[PDB]
């Protein structure tokens, strides 16, 4: 089970 | 050659959020609250390719 962990609520922008 | 990029939750809502694995058939991503997934599972499929219950 690949696992794509995209949480963009308040912490999905790194750099 | 790998990517698909497609959002395919029982939710209807087309949003990449959250945890998401991708339907081993069909290569979509599906939130794993909602479909109940594991994370942990051998190979994971939306209820279109493999019918499971979903109470949600
Ligand atoms: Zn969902
Ligand atoms: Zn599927």
């Amino acid at each position: 089970a690949r696992t794509k962990q995209t949480a963009r609520k308040s912490t999905g922008g790194k750099a | 050659s790998g990517g698909r990029d497609v959002i395919r939750c029982i939710c209807g809502l087309y949003k990449d959020e959250g945890l998401m694995i991708q339907c081993d058939k069909c290569m979509v991503w599906q939130h794993c609250d909602c479909m109940g997934v594991n994370t942990d599972v051998e190979h994971y499929l939306c209820e279109q390719c493999d019918p499971r219950p979903v109470d949600r």
